[PDB]
RNA sequence: AACGAGACUCUGGCAUGCUAACUAGUUACGCGACCGGUCGGCGUAACUUCUUAGAGGGACAAGUGGCGUUCAGCCACCCGAGAUUGAGCAAUAACAGGUCUGUGAUGCCCUUAGAUGUCCGGGGCUGCACGCGCGCUACACUGACUGGCUCAGCGUGUGCCUACCCUACGCCGGCAGGCGCGGGUAACCCGUUGAACCCCAUUCGUGAUGGGGAUCGGGGAUUGCAAUUAUU
């Protein structure tokens, strides 16, 4: 939690009009969960997410 | 002795892809972005993209 | 293309009762070992028209068209459209007709009985022998 | 001017019923030299109507599987029953034809309402348009059902009940399907 | 049932078919098969003689159809 | 059906309250004002902000619009 | 020389247009009989595949493609002026291939 | 002096060849009645049965095709005579007589001046064609 | 009056042409014709017992419509459907023979020669019978 | 041991193929000089420069 | 206010307007050939209609008339190439869905030298009393056969390891094929991609027939190291 909101608020301090962070597994247990930190903007849909999103 | 025009562009792409993914396995751990191949008659210049270039060298 | 007199409704040759009405080339192919193409290459070697039926034919045409099935190897006729070619006994090339072509294929079926072979075996107990799937087919007359 | 297979002519053609008339086409600019157009009748609804009902005949003569694109194969079918026609009756071939779609459409059918196997129907009217629709449709499966497995050719069967129809028989596919499509309908009513 | 039809002339047929085939209207090899009781060659080339006799006029031929009607 | 989204009617209302001077009837003088006032993504969009301004700017002869 | 003939080619179309422009215009300038920049039909690559990795689902399949474009232009000109002004035009993706009769 | 117009169906293009002559049509240098699809004779001759040889003995046209079908081809070439005359009487006859030949033209059918658009669907993995689906089955 | 091949229809054209090449007798029939099919997929043998006059009349019309072609090209002419079993259909040549011994037969009568380029194509002299029997079919369906 | 293990020839079929990053043998793209899997060229599609337009 | 919808991106359709074409042509001019015709036969020039592919246009419910609280919009019609072309991409939240047999992705466990590694040889994965699914060929006359005639579009082609091809043309063969001999890393060659139904003629004649071809007996030929449980 603390490790994905230090990059989020470095990401969004830089300019960005939006980002999102999904980090998956079982991070603690044995279930495996997933988390979703999202901040501001974010296309989904269309060809504007070949050129304005970059995902990795 | 050339090759056709279809292969000769695939074989291109499957050099980036092979580089690309040597170089993130190698400095993953050094910031690696990406890299930029660029084919000059002399030579073939390929420039590496990252954060601290100068612990990289 | 007048009404027939002489008209040998029924042909009794080697042992089948063959058609008489019907075409001079499509007749031929009621006896065992002559199908629809070996009958016009005798009937072309013959010299006859294939426009007539089978009932107006002159005895002289009827047997001349038989004769040439007993040894068709001094017409010209060639060895790739006889029945059996290259033979496994004497290396005669022959083509079989209807008497002898269970008579020979029953030899040829048990020849491979007495060998006890992969298809001789395959034959006895009457499953498919050329290679064919067995699970989901020839369910038909199966018990 | 203008000849349906350049020998046949349309100005002496007289539709009967009033019911038929705005749907079944040509006798004034639906003259085609051949029934085949290639046009977009299927664009809209009742665009249909204003294609030339020889093409509709055409269209319908080729309906089961094994030769569902042949156009050309039922232009001539129709072209040689239209010498068959007037072989046998001495007139024009085109009358014969709408004597036979005024005739062979039924004006009653029975709606199907009940539930999973009850059948308990009721009659309605109806539509002109899809008395030519049931028309065609009957005369072609008519002429299609009895050449199958005959020596009759289907010119000849086409022809053969193309008359049939127009003169009211009990003998052609066509009436012995509307008698009975009305029989059932009364029945109801 | 099935159909019993006759390969080449008969003498009693053969007097059918000179004398009211050309009083039909409309000569057709499926009818003429269907009328006499013949098979269809017969009907397919004893007409075809027809034709050259005279007797009988030709509408129209094509591959899957024949149409002959008579004269006057 | 061809209803126009709020981006359509959003961009059109405010290019009429800014410049109705220019607008009349005719769409295609419309389109050539349209591209030359505002900055839009090409074509299909162009001319569909200048087609409600055509039928938005008969609506003003009428009367008031809300 | 006649027929100096150089081959252009990029997946793209924007910089191989651009290039093949400033090699045109950059002869014309120096009065040079330039025939134009004539386009070759563009091939596409396709590789259709499941997209899936197992084998399980509904059957989807996937549609990837490379266009490939291709000019020529041709020059009746010297061989010792036309290594300057294609040695300048340094632009990535486009490959330039220079024949000579 | 001379006119070049196409005439188009599915894939087939044809490309009629208009200058000052006698009034021979030929299909790729041959007679328009012995074009082979003869069924369809009349589909090819309807811009001259119906115009009259008159509006035709003035010009010469070899028509060349090549696509398409058998069908597209002759729906192709009848489209090309049509606009190839309409397109003589423009550059070299007056414009009365080019609408007096147009509207016999789209009064007859509007597809001997108008391209028909309609082309082939793409086939769509799931089934056997643009529309069609596969069996499905159940349990 | 012009006439060219083009100007009649071609069904009876072979016809005609057949008839003149079966009358000039100079033609070199080979042995093997009362027994073979044309290709591997036609399922007999073919009606007309001078089958050879009409083949070598249309592989010689085909030569008039385009020269350059040679014993692959006229497989791919002579080719057709292949019915074959419970399997689909597939389009088969023709033979590689019968096709051949048509065309150094066209070179018997001295109506053929084989081109610079590589296939077979017509002599001036072969020219001139063709447009010879064109106007001699041209001539015998307007009057009668 | 040495005329022996690998001495079986390979000079064809399916098992003489490997794909080029999986080192596997199944699902294999050959067109184009491809020689991938068809899950490892999904991948590296984007970088290779196959672009999914339709 | 934000996302998804729409916009967007590719594709289809139009342009005698622009840009240009010996690796696409048409028209014209001579030559040649056979009767002003026919040339996919030969070389020059006018040029881009046809062919290619780039920019830019073009369609917006814009026009007319009805109906809509005269609003959003719907319906019909003119003019039009066109008055919904077809796809791709696709939210939040989920599933005890599939995948450890795609990975040198990977936690735990099992095994690690008569090995669960790995190679070699030979089998099996195809085995059949029978159920259940996707399909191909059909049951014929709107047809089968044998001739004749005449039309496509999307594509692929000499390979790092790597052996492995598209093939014109001449000869020998019924044919499957076999010899040479050329072209092509390709808008240059196969290729004018001389496709099949379709179209035009002959035969067959409502019968388990010449429809239908399963299952089988003999030969012949390619592919391979190997063809027997039939590779084709
Ligand atoms: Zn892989």
């Amino acid at each position: 939690r603390r490790a994905c909101y230090g990059v989020l608020r470095f990401i969004m301090e830089s300019g960005a009009k939006g980002c999102e962070v999904v980090v998956s597994g079982k991070l603690r247990g044995q279930r495996a969960k997933s988390m979703k930190f999202v901040d501001g903007l974010m296309i989904h849909s269309g060809d504007p997410v070949n050129y304005y999103v970059d995902t990795a | 002795v050339q090759i056709s025009k279809k292969r000769k562009f695939v074989a291109d792409g499957i050099f980036k892809a092979e580089l690309n993914e040597f170089l993130t396995r190698e400095l993953a751990e050094d910031g690696y972005s990406g890299v930029e191949v660029r084919v000059t008659p002399t030579r073939t210049e390929i420039i590496i993209l990252a954060t601290r270039t100068q612990n990289v060298l | 293309l007048v009404i027939p007199e002489k008209f040998q409704h029924i042909l009794r040759v080697l042992n089948t009762n063959i058609d008489g009405r019907r075409k001079i080339a499509f007749a031929i192919t009621a006896i065992k070992g002559v199908g629809r193409r070996y009958a016009h290459v005798v009937l072309r070697k013959a010299d006859i028209d294939l426009t007539k039926r089978a009932g107006e034919l002159t005895e002289d045409e009827v047997e001349r068209v038989i004769t040439i099935m007993q040894n068709p190897r001094q017409y010209k006729i060639p060895d790739w459209f006889l029945n059996r070619q290259k033979d496994v006994k004497d290396g005669k090339y022959s083509q079989v007709l209807a008497n002898g072509l269970d008579n020979k294929l029953r030899e040829d079926l048990e020849r491979l009985k007495k060998i006890r072979a992969h298809r001789g075996l395959r034959h006895f107990w009457g499953l498919r022998v050329r290679g064919q799937h067995t699970k989901t087919t020839g369910r038909r007359g199966r018990t | 001017d203008i000849k349906l297979f350049g020998k046949w002519s349309t100005d002496d053609v007289q539709i009967n019923d009033i019911s038929l008339q705005d749907y079944i086409a040509v006798k004034e600019k639906y003259a085609k030299y051949l029934p085949h157009s290639a046009g977009r009748y299927a664009a809209k609804r009742f665009r249909k109507a204003q294609c030339p009902i020889v093409e509709r005949l055409t269209n319908s003569m080729m309906m089961h599987g094994r030769n569902n694109g042949k156009k050309l194969m039922t232009v001539r079918i129709v072209k040689h029953a239209f010498e068959i026609i007037h072989l046998l009756t001495g007139e024009n071939p085109l009358q014969v034809l709408v004597n036979a779609i005024i005739n062979s459409g039924p004006r009653e059918d029975s709606t199907r309402i009940g539930r999973a196997g009850t059948v308990r129907r009721q009659a309605v009217d109806v539509s002109p348009l899809r008395r030519v629709n049931q028309a065609i449709w009957l005369l072609c499966t008519g002429a299609r059902e009895a050449a199958f497995r005959n020596i009759k050719t289907i010119a000849e069967c086409l022809a053969d009940e193309l008359i049939n129809a127009a003169k009211g028989s009990s003998n052609s596919y066509a009436i012995k399907k509307k008698d009975e499509l009305e029989r059932v309908a009364k029945s109801n009513r | 049932d099935k159909l019993n039809n006759l390969v080449l002339f008969d003498k009693a047929t053969y007097d059918k078919l000179c004398k009211e085939v050309p009083n039909y209207k409309l000569i057709t090899p499926a009818v003429v098969s269907e009328r006499l009781k013949i098979r269809g060659s017969l009907a397919r080339a004893a007409l075809q003689e027809l034709l050259s006799k005279g007797l009988i006029k030709l509408v129209s031929k094509h591959r899957a159809q024949v149409i002959y009607t008579r004269n006057t | 059906g061809r209803v126009r989204t709020k981006t359509v009617k959003k961009a059109a209302r405010v290019i009429i309250e800014k410049y109705y001077t220019r607008l009349g009837n005719d769409f295609h003088t419309n389109k050539r004002v349209c591209e030359e006032i505002a900055i839009i993504p090409s074509k299909k969009l162009r001319n569909k902000i200048a087609g409600y301004v055509t039928h938005l700017m008969k609506r003003i002869q009428r009367g008031p619009v809300r | 020389i006649h027929r100096i003939r150089i081959t252009l080619t990029s997946r793209n179309v924007k910089s191989l247009e651009k290039v093949c422009a400033d090699l045109i215009r950059g002869a014309k300038e120096k009065n040079l009989k330039v025939k134009g920049p004539v386009r070759m039909p563009t091939k596409t690559l396709r590789i259709t595949t499941r997209k899936t990795p197992c084998g399980e689902g509904s059957k989807t399949w996937d549609r990837f493609q490379m266009r490939i474009h291709k000019r020529l232009i041709d020059l009746h000109s010297p061989s010792e002026i036309v290594k300057q002004i294609t040695s300048i035009s340094i632009e990535p993706g486009v490959e330039v291939e220079v024949t000579i009769a | 002096q001379s006119v070049q117009v196409f005439g188009r169906k599915k894939t087939a293009t044809a490309v009629a060849h208009c200058k000052r002559g006698n009034g021979l049509i030929k299909v790729n240098g041959r007679p328009l009645e012995m074009i082979e699809p003869r069924t369809l004779q009349y589909k090819l001759l309807e811009p001259v049965l119906l115009l009259g040889k008159e509006r035709f003995a003035g010009v010469d046209i070899r028509v060349r095709v090549k696509g398409g079908g058998h069908v597209a081809q002759i729906y192709a070439i009848r489209q090309s005579i049509s606009k190839a005359l309409v397109a003589y009487y423009q550059k070299y006859v007056d414009e009365a007589s080019k609408k007096e030949i147009k509207d016999i033209l789209i009064q007859y059918d509007r597809t001997l001046l108008v391209a028909d658009p309609r082309r082939c669907e793409s086939k769509k993995f799931g089934g056997p064609g643009a529309r069609a689906r596969y069996q499905k089955s159940y349990r | 009056p012009g006439v060219t091949v083009k100007d009649v229809n071609q069904q009876e054209f072979v016809r005609a042409l057949a008839a003149f090449l079966k009358k000039s007798g100079k033609l070199k029939v080979p042995e093997w014709v009362d027994t073979v099919k044309l290709a591997k997929h036609k399922e007999l043998a073919p009606y007309d017992e001078n089958w050879f006059y009409t083949r070598a009349a249309s592989t010689a019309r085909h030569l008039y419509l385009r020269g350059g072609a040679g014993v692959g090209s006229m497989t791919k002419i002579y080719g057709g459907r292949q019915r074959n079993g419970v399997m689909p259909s597939h389009f088969s040549r023709g033979s590689k023979s019968v096709a051949r011994r048509v065309l150094q037969a066209l070179e018997g009568l001295k109506m053929v020669e084989k081109d610079q380029d590589g296939g077979r194509k017509l002599t001036p002299q072969g020219q001139r019978d063709l447009d010879r029997i064109a106007g001699q079919v041209a001539a015998a369906n307007k009057k009668h | 041991h040495q005329q022996l293990y690998w001495s079986h020839p390979r000079k064809f079929g399916q098992g003489s193929r490997s794909c080029r990053v999986c080192s596997n043998r199944h699902g294999l793209i050959r067109k184009y000089g491809l020689n991938m899997c068809r899950q490892c060229f999904r991948q590296y599609a984007k970088d290779i420069g196959f672009i999914k337009l339709d």
